[PDB]
């Protein structure tokens, strides 16, 4: 076969393009994520709740590094986040073969978001199940960005996505501030966290990735758990 | 019904209603009979005239010195069958430099009219073709339908009221192979006067006739031309 | 690509979507032509004018050639796809057979392209009729009618758009040799026309004239106000007359 | 042979907090002038150039094409184009014909637009980028112009230095070189202006 | 597969094409844009609806898009089709400027992208854009030009218009307070800053730029919270005193 | 309900009812029964004959795919045919490419691929047809498979497709196949095609007999005529009595 | 709301309501139409995967009947499900592996070739025109860094790595065995690890097999080749099993 | 409706779409040709709708080629694309072989375009659906006078004497009440016209009536308002 090329989202006669506020819903059924920009970095934590022990929570990331300076976490489903990815790495290459810099945060963004508004229109597709937290480092400057399903696109001082993402942003309104450092902001994401976690969190629980000067870097276990227990 | 519109979808029972539909298509055509002895291949079809003051339809067409066809069901689809028969012949003569086996062509046709059957959106031809042919294996009388399914007859009818011919044929088939080619001609005329109308009868303007065999090439028959084979044929019961 | 049939025939023997674009047709404002024996006229109910709008940008009267011009009623972007297509053909022709277009040729032109887009996969038809009316090289006046449907005539006088059946009974009526005898009455004739079903004065009237061997003129403002003045004299001169 | 078909030669040269570019102003085929005006330098920014010499139409096509890529560059990224990133993005460009070549060797020069830092380069005419942190060069006359540049550069000249340096290395290698010349025409960027002048030279 | 197909592009019994209708519906919830020409000058007045207090401030503005040296838009509808838009709006432009080496005239622009909205509502399949733009811009052929264009192609030229929410009413109080042929920028704001008011305000829930001509060059400029807070305190004392008039 | 119209398309259940359908039509259909013994693989078809107009050796539903690989048929004749094709044009080009006979898994794989990649689309329906594929070599002795209109390919040591599976197949468990001869395998084959065939509803029918092996060096072929006589005199005797 | 509908989000990968899709959950559904359960158990130095074997007929070929497959010589794969869709995918891997191979010059890890597939699972989730295969696949093998892998992929084009796992009928059962066990302890040897996946199918089956009625393919530390057990092997196991 | 394909069969063995654009061809206006020894003779009722239209502008017989000419009846627009397929085609006919394409070639190049229509499978320039127009082919070949009729299943048959479009059932038991093989142009023109009069709505008079003619001797020709008024004066 080949595809079908009439869209599967359209305009309802209120002027809603109801596949994208299911795709929105899919995106608020997903796991909670948190993103803070701080003066000198930004930090992006996710819940990583596996299903069972039997889980090997170790083999699969949800917080991916994009490029030395950028990297991104997401809430939703995971195998389309995974097609981002890999569209979002493609699309900063192609941008560094061209000019030989790496890709500003903002211009992956928009790249990324312009993938994600092409399938709200292209033919036999439905909406990605996502949306995106995409921090990054230029310009001696900390970046925060959130990428819709429908390819919308905003910058955040601070956001929450997934399950009980409402309170969390109250819960940032109350608790951000754009004086504190990196570390502040590390504890207060996970505080976000706990608002909304199920049980104990451990370092094996959740995910959390850093961008600042050096680069981007996924926080590991021994430094999480340092966290956690400053955090206790 | 929801299984009844598409060629690509089964309905519960294990049949495709498009493919029926298409025999419909055919079985409403005007009656055609095939038929052979040891040394040739008759074909006799019956002709339909839409008005008064209109020439009836041809029903037979020529397709390579050895091979000829008679036609029921969509005219167009028969065109487009044809057409691609007198390729493939063509085809034959131009590489190999010998006539194409009859049976050879009509596994061709057999996958053309296939493919379609299975695709989306496409439809099956609406044509059954009786092939009269004349290779090294002696003469040949096949039978190809919209459903791609072919059959090699010792004789044959399709199109309206076919049925009677088929009739006739059983019971006379016995006597076809050692039959001379007046003898063939004259009963494959019986059998396709039996699918006339009490009202109706044959006569010189609404039946044609084919003859392809050892030493004769395929010649189509019409007009005056078919009064010799005709005047010979009794009274009708 | 995308290669639905969207125009099919319906039990009746009917192309529902050629309908369905006619009557998008009718929902357009109406345009009359007439055809002088020197001079060819075409006027638009411009309905709704807006203060605010910028009138220059929104004109359905425009030109095809230096002898061709083209008016209008239904959808306009597919009109303005239309119309480009038109130009570009009026070139070609320009081009390969070096002279200009006869108003039949460019009509045939336009009327095929809407034939095709009725009888080709994946496509809608246009929703436009068209008035398309000029001078052929010979210097006779021309105006022909194109529909969706991809049919087109030649006609005397004609009307499309919403309100075209009383308009074309109203030319019926009044097109005669002494009402075409010269550039003035033509004119008249046509703001009369449209008068009939105009919402009021010659506010909501846009006009154009060809003349033979001068291209498109727009009549301003101030000019189909006189006329207009001359008409109202002329009608209470003539019902002072019947009383 | 395809380059020296219009003549023609530019050069770029790096001072204290500042740089210069410079380009002869004959267009001619061959042997014959046509004008003595033929624009070789094209502003890309503010305080940021590309000198282009070789086939003309081919300097003309390419200044066009540069300019379409980096006002979509600038739109898009909203922001002044660095030096370096211009000339990645003119080496893509020619590159992007490595087997249908351009005939033209740009050279760059400008500041940055966030710090003012010089920087000159050059290019090949399929997009081989060579920065340099004195001078750079281009066209028929090459060998001439480097010459007279590794004898007079010096580091560190202020603006009115560089001028008369660039100045003399460029009509003293023209005036050895039959099709380039006409006039010579000269760009000292500075932080806060952009000084133009047109030489006395030979027009012969 | 036909049983799925949503056929956006065929007419509806009443010759109307219902995806476009809804599109316009979308249109007609979104941010107010409203565009104001003057003798002098031409601007773009937006509402913003990012005004959470987490967002951050990263770019040239939210809703009004720089197009080329001498034109910018507006937007009005989804967003994500409307930057796919003003994409296709820049690389016409400087398509235009390397074939002719001149800047594109405004109308000419949005022709260019009206004949791909048009394309989208009748051939293709594909759901129509959602997205009602303004346009200001400067040419030689007719200076100070203010376009509108919706989802159906259709455009139109405008001394004074309005789209998205409550576009009906601001468009009512221009009619009754616009002066054509006397509007300067700073009436121009001050009618914009009114109209605004009404159809909904302070400096942070509105976006205002200018278009200017300066020594023969094209300005295009986004006033700075300084400058609209003092255009709102103004307005807020000029009702005042009406009030107390009274 | 709805969900059995498309190939594309799971019932809430997880069947693909569309492929179900054609494997009716399958089962609609005369049936055929293939048998592996020590020394290679014998197929048997109860061909019905609809009409005594038709020449005998009409609408066969043996073929042979290649020099030594023998298919039988059960279920549309037309897709079968179409099928048929297909597995031909991949042993010449496995020939073409490799050099050397296809062996007989990778052939059945490779058609039956063919077969899967019709059960996935709106844009195709499933094939309606089932078969066997029949092949003996000196290295790989003898083989039989069957693919099903789902594409599911299996080998056999005893196969029955078509409306009378399930009793040939409990004929054919009588049989101690591993240890016979094709010899008298194609008189077992006959009296089981006889055994199973309605005499009341089908009414006549034509017995179609192949087989390949040592006895054939490697290369399938019909039955002789005098053993498929013999053959046929031993099932008619084993009915009668 | 809970299970709402609209459209046709019950027969095409579109959104429901719910953010669901239906499709794929049918696809889920359609993994145990086959009636059958394979385990997989992730050993200090060897990873095992059993699966049940079945073979009502014995006109069969029980050679021809097998869910175990080799990808490439270090890895192994069972199947579960659909079985034609299974083999489609088998032979999909089977490419990939060769072809990663031969563009970058060294074999292809397991969890890149899960990854792999997986992504070639989730096309088939957001494009309306095909189905989800109605297949699982877990794969086992030796990574020379992290030692042994058992890695697994679905329908919803989602994947993981496992300690331990299971698909088929009884996959809930199969997991809660599991669990229970890693939870005691995880630190197994060759014979622990085979021992470990026979109980978890016998239990969760509630049969005592007979070496015919299980398939066993095991990677191991010295010997990384994959390799599918014989009857013998198996008899030797289920016997030393029974004593204990 | 979409709820059918195209190319979709009714359980009756027809092609909706087919029988559908058959219904159409039983609005358009009237047409009819008669053949005899001399020449054959087509005629149609023109139909006008408003005085204001011009009559001349109404062609529904047309010149395929020197010796050959075309009725048409029922959706005319769509007839256009036959015509110059079949103009094409003669002419590059004559290109070719040097001479004259038969009137029975003609006719079967344009059928073979009936059922060219078709959604999957279908390159862009494929037709979407069935042309609605009956064409009445007459033209002079070696065989002499010949009148064709195609209809938009693709059939197409040679006959005497045929009529198409609204009023063709009376138009035809007239033409069979009238029609002889040995009757002469003059008698088939007059035959027709008269059949016309009768069936036509309107007056019939010589501007909302077209009437062509082929000869042997002459080629096609088209009847001018002055010829048209001598032959309905003796009516």
């Amino acid at each position: 076969e080949r595809g079908y090329s009439f869209s599967l989202t359209t305009f309802s006669p209120s002027g809603k393009l109801v596949q994208i506020e299911y795709a929105l819903a899919a995106v608020a059924g997903g796991a909670p994520s948190v993103g803070i920009k701080a003066a000198n970095g930004v930090v992006l934590a996710t819940e990583k709740k596996q299903k069972s022990i039997l889980y090997d929570e170790r083999s699969v990331h949800k917080v991916e590094p994009i490029t030395k300076h950028i990297g991104l976490v997401y809430s939703g489903m995971g195998p389309d986040y995974r097609v981002l990815v890999h569209r979002a790495r493609k699309l900063a290459q192609q941008y560094y073969l061209v000019y030989q810099e790496p890709i500003p945060t903002a211009q992956l963004v928009q790249r990324v978001a312009s993938v994600m508004q092409e399938y709200t229109q292209s033919g036999g597709v439905r909406p990605f199940g996502v949306s995106l937290l995409i921090c990054g480092w230029n310009e001696g400057r900390p970046y925060l960005f959130q990428s819709d399903p429908s390819g919308a696109y905003f910058a955040w001082k601070a956001t929450a996505m997934g399950k009980n993402y409402v309170n969390g942003k109250t819960f940032l309104e109350k608790r951000y501030n754009e004086d504190l450092e990196l570390e502040d902001a590390i504890h207060t994401a996970i505080l976000t966290l706990k608002e909304s976690f199920e049980g104990q969190m451990t370092e094996d629980n959740i995910e959390v990735g850093i961008c600042n000067e050096a680069g981007f870097r996924r926080l590991t276990p021994t430094e999480v758990k340092d966290y956690l227990a400053a955090i206790a | 019904n929801q299984y009844d519109n598409d060629v690509t979808v089964w309905s519960p029972q294990g049949r495709i209603h498009q493919i029926e539909y298409a025999m419909e298509a055919v079985k409403q055509g005007s009656a055609t009979v095939g038929l052979k002895s040891k040394t040739h291949a008759v074909l006799v079809a019956l002709k339909r005239a839409q008005s008064e003051l209109a020439a009836h339809q041809k029903k037979i067409l020529h397709v390579d010195n050895h091979i000829g066809i008679s036609i029921a069901g969509l005219t167009a689809d028969a065109r487009l069958l044809c057409n691609f028969m007198r390729q493939e012949c063509l085809d034959s003569r131009f590489v190999f430099d010998r006539p194409l086996p009859v049976s050879r062509l009509v596994s061709l046709i057999g996958s053309k009219t296939q493919i379609p059957t299975q695709r989306y959106g496409r439809r099956p031809y609406g044509v059954g073709l009786l092939i009269a042919g004349y290779d090294d294996m002696g003469p040949h009388i096949f039978q190809t339908c919209p459903s791609a399914n072919y059959f090699d007859c010792r004789a044959m009818s399709i199109g309206a009221r076919s049925q009677s011919a088929r009739t006739y044929l059983e019971r006379h088939m016995s006597e076809f192979m050692e039959c001379n080619l007046n003898e063939l001609v004259k009963h494959g005329l019986r059998a396709l006067r039996e699918t006339l109308p009490a009202e109706q009868d044959l006569t010189t303007k609404n039946v044609s006739i084919g003859i392809v065999g050892k030493d004769l090439e395929f010649t189509i028959y019409d007009d005056d031309d078919v009064s010799p084979f005709l005047e010979g044929l009794e009274e009708r019961p | 690509s995308y290669d639905r049939a969207i125009t099919v025939f319906s039990p009746d023997g009917h192309l529902f979507q050629v309908e369905y674009a006619q009557e998008a047709v009718k929902k357009g404002s109406t345009a009359v032509g007439v055809r002088g024996r020197d001079i060819v006229v075409l006027g638009v109910e411009k309905k709704s004018v807006a203060k605010l709008q910028d009138e220059r940008t929104v004109r359905k009267i425009c030109a095809l050639d230096d002898n061709v011009c083209m008016a209008f009623a239904g959808l306009t972007a597919d009109a303005r796809i239309v119309i480009n297509r038109a130009r570009v053909e009026c070139q070609s022709h320009r081009l390969t057979v070096e002279d200009p277009v006869t108003v039949e040729y460019i009509t045939r032109y336009i009327a095929s392209l809407k034939q095709r887009y009725t009888q080709s996969n994946g496509r809608r038809p246009f929703g436009i009729s068209a008035l398309i009316v000029g001078f052929d090289f010979d210097g006779t006046p021309r105006l022909y009618q194109t529909d969706p449907s991809g049919t087109y005539h030649a006609w005397k006088a004609n009307a499309i758009g919403r309100g075209a059946k009383s308009v074309r009974e109203f030319l019926e009526k009044n097109y005669t040799d002494e009402a075409i005898e010269t550039d003035d009455l033509t004119i008249k004739l046509v703001i009369k026309a449209l008068l009939e079903v105009v919402q009021s004065g010659g506010k909501n009237i846009e006009l154009a004239v060809m003349r033979r061997d001068q291209s498109l003129k727009i009549l301003n403002p101030e000019e189909i106000e006189k006329y207009v003045a001359e008409i109202e004299k002329e009608k209470e001169e003539n019902e002072k007359k019947k009383q | 042979s395809i380059m020296s078909y219009n003549g023609g030669a530019v050069m770029a040269m790096k001072g204290k907090n500042c740089v210069a570019i410079a380009a002869d102003r004959r267009f001619g085929i061959q042997a014959q002038m046509v004008t003595t005006d033929f624009q070789k330098i094209f502003p890309m920014g503010d305080r940021l150039y590309i000198g282009l010499a070789g086939l003309a139409t081919d300097v003309q096509t390419v200044a066009q094409r540069l300019k379409f890529r980096l006002n979509l560059y600038e739109l898009k990224e909203g922001r002044q184009i660095k030096p370096y990133t211009l000339m990645s993005m003119v080496a893509n460009l020619l590159y992007e014909k490595r087997f249908g070549p351009y005939y033209t060797e740009p050279v760059i020069a400008g500041l940055d637009p966030k710090t003012f830092k010089p920087f000159i380069c050059s290019l090949d005419l399929i997009g081989c980028p060579m920065v340099t942190d004195d001078f750079v060069v281009s066209g028929t006359c090459a060998e001439q112009m480097y010459g007279m540049c590794e004898s007079l550069w010096e580091p560190n000249m202020d603006p009115d230095h560089l001028f008369e340096t660039i100045s003399q290395a460029m009509l003293n290698a023209v005036d050895r070189d039959a099709v380039s010349g006409m006039g010579v025409i000269v760009h000292i960027i500075e932080k806060d202006k952009i000084t133009t002048r047109t030489l006395k030279a030979r027009m012969d | 597969s036909r049983r799925y197909d949503s056929r956006t592009t065929i007419f509806s019994p009443e010759g109307r094409l219902y995806q476009v209708e809804y599109a316009m519906e979308a249109i007609g919830h979104a941010g107010t844009c409203l565009g104001i020409l003057a003798n002098d000058g031409v601007l773009l007045a937006a509402e913003r609806r990012n005004i959470h207090k987490l967002l951050d401030e990263v770019f040239f503005s939210e809703k009004i898009y720089k197009l080329n040296e001498d034109m910018a838009c507006s937007v009005a509808g989804i967003t994500s089709d409307a930057n796919v838009l003003t994409n296709e709006l820049r690389l016409i432009a400087q398509r235009y400027l390397l074939q002719y080496q001149e800047p594109i005239p405004c109308e000419q622009l949005v022709t260019a992208l009206c004949d791909i909205k048009q394309a989208y509502t009748q051939f293709g399949g594909k759901r129509p854009f959602g997205v009602s733009l303004l346009y200001i811009g400067w040419d030689k052929h007719y200076g100070f030009q203010l376009y509108q264009s919706d989802p159906s192609g259709n455009y139109g030229g405008w001394k004074a218009t309005c789209i998205g929410n409550n576009s009906a009413a601001a468009v009512s109080m221009l009619k009754q307070d616009y002066k054509e042929g006397e509007m300067t920028l700073k009436s121009a704001l001050a009618l914009a800053i009114k109209v605004l008011n009404k159809t909904m305000l302070s400096a942070e829930k509105v976006e205002i730029a200018t278009l200017t001509r300066e020594n023969g060059k094209t300005v295009i400029r986004v006033l700075k919270q300084k400058e609209v807070e003092q255009l709102i305190k103004k307005h807020e004392e000029e009702e005042a005193k009406a009030e107390r008039e009274k | 309900t709805g969900y059995d119209l498309s190939a594309s398309t799971f019932s809430p259940d997880g069947r693909v009812f569309q492929v179900e359908y054609a494997m009716k039509a399958v089962e609609n259909s005369s049936t055929a029964i293939g048998i592996r013994c020590k020394d290679g693989v014998v197929f048997g078809v109860e061909k019905l004959v609809l009409s005594k107009l038709y020449e005998e050796g009409s609408n066969k539903r043996l073929f042979n795919v290649d020099r030594h690989v023998g298919m039988a048929v059960a279920g549309l004749l037309a897709d079968a045919r179409s099928l048929a094709d297909i597995a031909r044009e991949e042993a010449s080009n496995f020939r073409s490419n490799f050099g050397y006979n296809i062996p007989l898994k990778h052939l059945a794989d490779r058609v039956a691929m063919y077969v899967h990649a019709y059960t996935l689309y709106s844009a195709v329906r499933p094939f309606g047809c089932s078969f066997m594929l029949g092949s003996y070599s000196v290295n790989d002795g003898a083989q039989l498979y069957m693919i099903d209109p789902s594409g599911v390919s299996y080998g056999y040591w005893g196969c029955a497709i078509g409306k009378a599976r399930q009793a040939a197949k409990t004929e054919i468990e009588k049989l101690q196949m591993k240890e016979m001869t094709c010899r008298d395998i194609v008189k077992e084959v006959a009296k089981i095609i006889y055994i199973v065939h309605d005499e009341v509803k089908d009414k006549a029918f034509e017995l179609e007999l192949s087989w390949v092996g040592e006895l054939t060096n490697g290369r399938h072929e019909i039955v002789p005529k005098d053993i498929r006589e013999e053959a046929e005199k031993y099932a008619k005797e084993s009915l009668k009595e | 709301s809970r299970g709402s509908s609209a459209g046709f989000d019950r027969h095409i990968t579109i959104f429901s309501p719910e953010g669901r899709l239906y499709q794929v959950e049918y696809a889920f559904k359609a993994i145990n139409q086959g009636g059958l359960t394979s385990v997989a158990v992730r050993g200090k130095d060897c990873a095992v995967i059993v699966t049940q074997k079945k073979v009502p007929d014995k006109l069969l070929d029980s050679s021809t009947v097998t869910h175990l497959f080799k990808i490439t010589e270090n890895i192994g794969c069972v199947m579960t499900g659909m079985t034609a869709d299974s083999r489609s995918q088998v032979q999909r891997a089977r490419y990939e592996a060769a072809n990663w191979k031969y563009k970058y010059g060294y074999e292809i890890p397991v969890d890149m070739l899960c990854k792999r597939i997986a992504d070639i699972s989730q096309v088939y989730t957001q494009n309306a025109e095909m189905r989800p295969l109605g297949c699982c696949m877990i794969l086992i093998g030796i990574d020379e860094e992290q030692g042994p892998q058992v890695y697994k992929c679905d329908p919803a084009g989602y994947y993981c790595g496992f300690k331990a796992t299971a698909a088929g009928v009884k996959q809930t059962e199969s997991t809660s065995f599991l669990e229970k066990k890693v939870k005691k302890k995880f630190d197994w040897t060759f014979e622990q690890t085979v021992e470990t996946a026979i109980t978890c199918l016998s239990t969760v089956l509630s049969i005592d097999f007979k070496p015919s009625e299980i398939e066993v393919g095991v990677v191991t530390v010295e010997n990384p080749k994959f390799r599918i057990l014989t009857e013998a092997e198996i008899d030797a196991h289920l016997v030393a099993l029974a004593e204990r | 409706e979409y709820d059918r394909g195209v190319n979709t069969f009714s359980p009756e063995g027809r092609l909706f779409q087919v029988e559908y654009a058959i219904e159409a061809i039983k609005l358009g206006s009237t047409a009819i040709g008669i053949q005899t020894s001399e020449g054959v003779c087509l005629a149609v009722e023109k139909r006008i709708t408003s005085p204001l239209m011009e009559p001349s502008s109404i062609e529904k017989i047309v010149e395929i080629d020197a010796h050959i000419g075309c009725a048409m009846s029922g959706l005319i627009a769509d007839a256009k694309t036959l015509i110059d397929k079949a103009r094409v085609e003669t002419q590059n006919h004559w290109f070719t072989y040097n001479e004259t394409m038969t009137v029975e070639s003609v006719t079967q190049a344009v059928s073979n375009l009936a059922l060219q229509f078709g959604e999957e499978d279908a390159d862009p320039g494929a037709m979407s659906r069935p042309f609605g127009v009956a064409l009445l082919f007459g033209g002079v070949d070696e065989k002499g006078p010949q009148l064709f009729h195609m209809d938009p299943s693709g059939t197409f048959v040679q006959c005497d004497a045929r009529a198409i479009g609204s009023a063709s059932e009376g138009a035809q038991s007239s033409l069979q009440e009238v029609y002889h093989k040995s009757m002469t142009l003059k008698e088939a023109i007059k035959s027709s016209l008269i059949i016309l009069k009768q069936v036509m709505e309107e007056k019939l008079n010589a501007t909302n009536i077209e009437l062509a003619t082929v000869q042997p001797g002459q080629n096609f020709h088209m009847f001018t308002k002055e010829e048209l008024e001598e032959v309905i004066k003796d009516i």
